[PDB]
RNA sequence: AGCUUUGCGCAGUGGCAGUAUCGUAGCCAAUGAGGUCUAUCCGAGGCGCGAUUAUUGCUAAU
């Protein structure tokens, strides 16, 4: 969590989308406090140096920065983000919302395996990929 | 070593963990077999059978490696008897310890 | 009774406690381990 | 008999050894003290000559009672203490105090197992006279021989200022006493010097790695037992080498303040604080990026190899059809969702059977098989 | 005069293997590398890191 490069204002957050054109930008907006977000906040850095050739990694408090709260809809207490060449990669998950991933995870693999897909998608141009695993339930049984 | 075993008869018929007898056929002759005995249920006299089902807990554990080289050169020739167990003394390993 | 050739006693049969977990925990392992297995890999592995 | 005789002249020796050794004691407080040094070494070395032959005569003469003791103990001054506390009846084994203080517990419970079935049987008295008198001589030489290990090794402070200083003067002792003298180890190589008073242990149905097996004097060492067990072995064969360098310096008595004793110790403890650092600083190279449409390849003899192995053997494509609207009995009970499909089946297919490949067929690793022909 | 042995070069023909080749102004190493059999014997390289389509180029299509 607090390890990631961190973002404190509205304009810093848009230039870091903008300072890159051949990675992938993956935005945890929330807040490193919250136990939601700081569970998924160490995934995170668990892979931030396997992705670094197509991933970038910036960490946004929401309260620091509350300009895209309304626009984005940040209201679940933790959100990600991907953004490739200045445009939000939308991603098609299990769940019903298919901007974002508003839980936080566990397992360090399908998450390089989400970023990678996006990379891969979004070098294509599309601007909604599809992921492999299905979030439609939580396989517990 | 087991077909060795097999030609003479060095284990003894009640030893089948898993004979010639599939499991379930095991079951029907194990209990054919308490059936099959003379007054097994008659109680006039007062007497009364008793059947002790259990296990040597820990059993694999618990075998200490040179008794059982000894115990092993009584069938088998030393030079088998000691590369069993030295096979079984041997480091495990796991991912990182 | 081999000697005598009667019915004498009678075997009620049940399938333990142990064995029903067993396979309860083998269709779970075979239900939580499905993150990309076909429908047709699990199916076989419910059949066997 | 033969032997006690023998040891008359090496005891009368050793007396005056040991009244040369007392004065030595106040004469250090024409006959130099070097040679009190040198003939006390012979005869130290003739005192192990009689042990030999005297612990030959003890297991001759013990086999009647019990044949097999000797292939479970193997050092000599424990087969003689051994066969000194057993006695003619041997059950004298069951939570015996003094056994414990000789064989290993494991090696205990091995000789005692070997005791209930024992074939040798009882001795005479008058193999009781023999016996017991042999192991009190061997005692008495292994006293002896303790005795003057003592006065060498007090006296290698003087005699190998380097040898007694890399590995300490006890084990020293134990290893130029052993070897002959220093003029005898002196011409003997490293190797070899490494497997002085190498004890040749019964495994007691264990791994020969349990047990160390090709251990000597000097992997008994302070030095190296001070390293982890898995750099011993490395540290053994640097500090023997080391050792029989400072030997050789030692036998012409040259660096008697110990500068290339020193210089040596110095090398050694280099060699094992560099062992012992810790791993340096290692990038985690990130996962490579996800590739782009198309990239130029080569393609030849090589390619062609590559195309054969992983191509579709007929074999293998006729299994992958899986026909239509016929049922099948289940193969491979044990787990089924295995058909073969097509092949071997009535439905469709060749006439004759299709006919195995060869490309296909598993191979080895050149490594591996080069392990294999090492091996044999 | 030929015959012939061995090492190192230049080419030629052919076979074989691509879970392997290669680097070492990194370290240690016959003053001993490394040791499972057989150890008073054995006895040459090993380690760590880097390159990699498990050596590397062109030509050739798409």
């Amino acid at each position: 969590s607090y390890m990631l490069p961190h973002l404190h204002n509205g304009w810093q957050v848009d230039q870091a989308i903008l300072s890159e054109e051949d990675r992938v930008v993956v935005i945890r907006f929330g807040h490193d406090w919250d136990p939601t977000c700081m569970k998924m906040d160490e995934v995170l850095y668990s892979i931030a140096e396997k992705v670094k050739n197509f991933a970038v990694i910036y960490l946004v408090d929401i309260t620091e920065v509350p300009d895209f709260n309304k626009m984005y809809e940040l209201y679940d207490p933790c959100t990600v983000m991907f953004f490739f060449r200045n445009k939000h990669i939308m991603i098609d998950l299990g769940t019903g919302n298919n901007n974002k991933i508003n839980w936080a995870m566990e397992d360090k693999q399908e998450m390089v395996d989400i970023i990678e897909t996006v990379y891969r998608g979004a070098r294509k141009g599309r601007g909604l990929v599809v992921s492999p695993k299905d979030y439609s339930t939580k396989y517990r049984y | 070593l087991w077909y060795e075993a097999d030609k003479r008869r060095l284990f003894p018929p009640w030893i089948k963990p898993a004979d010639t007898e599939p499991p379930p056929l095991l079951v029907y002759k194990w209990c054919q077999g308490i059936n099959n005995l003379q007054d097994v249920w008659e109680t006039s006299e007062g007497e009364c059978n008793v059947m002790l089902e259990s296990r040597f807990e820990k059993m694999y554990e618990k075998i200490d490696l040179t008794l059982l080289n000894r115990l092993l050169r009584l069938i088998v020739d030393h030079n088998i008897a000691d590369y069993m167990t030295a096979k079984n003394n041997v480091v495990i390993n796991y991912k990182d310890m | 009774n081999e000697v005598t050739k009667e019915r004498t006693a009678q075997c009620f049969l049940r399938v333990d406690d142990e064995s029903m977990q067993r396979f309860h925990n083998r269709v779970r392992q075979i239900l939580m381990a499905s993150g990309s297995t076909t429908f047709t890999k699990i199916v076989n592995k419910w059949n066997t | 008999a033969k032997l006690w005789d023998s040891k008359m002249f090496a005891e009368i020796m050793m007396k005056i050894e040991e009244y040369i050794s007392k004065q030595a004691k106040a004469s250090e407080v024409a006959a130099p003290e070097y040679r009190v040094i040198v003939d006390a070494n012979n005869l130290t070395v003739e005192i192990e000559n009689e042990l030999n032959i005297i612990h030959k005569f003890i297991r001759d003469k013990y086999s009647k009672r019990f044949p097999e003791l000797e292939s479970l103990v193997p050092n000599a001054l424990d087969y003689i203490r051994t066969v000194k506390e057993l006695g003619n009846s041997l059950d004298k084994c069951k939570n015996n105090e003094n056994l414990q203080q000789i064989l290993t517990n494991a090696t205990i419970m091995v000789v005692s197992v070997t005791a209930s079935t024992t074939q040798g049987q009882q001795l005479s008295e008058e193999e009781l006279e023999r016996l017991e008198e042999a192991c009190d001589m061997a005692l008495e030489l292994n006293a002896s021989k303790h005795r003057i290990y003592e006065y060498v090794e007090s006296r290698m402070s003087f005699i190998a200022p380097n040898l007694s200083i890399i590995i300490g003067a006890s084990t020293a002792a134990k290893i130029m006493g052993v070897a002959g003298g220093l003029t005898n180890l002196s011409k003997m190589p490293a190797c070899n010097i490494m497997l002085l008073g190498a004890q040749r242990k019964t495994l007691s149905g264990f791994s020969s790695t349990s047990v160390l097996p090709h251990t000597g004097y000097i992997y008994h060492s302070d030095i190296v037992q001070s390293l982890p067990p898995d750099l011993r072995r490395k540290a053994a064969r640097l500090v023997a080498a080391k050792c029989t360098l400072a030997a050789r310096v030692d036998s012409f008595h040259e660096s008697t303040e110990g500068k290339v004793g020193y210089e040596l110790k110095d090398e050694i403890e280099r060699k094992f604080d560099k062992w012992q650092e810790p791993p340096p600083v290692k990038q985690v190279k990130p996962l490579p990026a996800p590739l782009d449409g198309q990239r130029k390849k080569r393609g030849g003899r090589r390619y062609r190899k590559m195309k054969e192995r992983l191509g579709l053997t007929e074999i293998r494509k006729q299994a992958n059809r899986m026909s239509f609207g016929e049922i099948e009995e289940d193969a491979y009970q044990e787990d089924l969702g295995f058909s073969l499909g097509h092949l071997g089946k009535s439905g469709s297919g060749r006439v004759r059977q299709t006919q195995v490949n060869e490309a296909t067929k598993a191979r080895i690793s050149k490594t591996l098989q080069r392990t294999l022909q090492k091996q044999s």
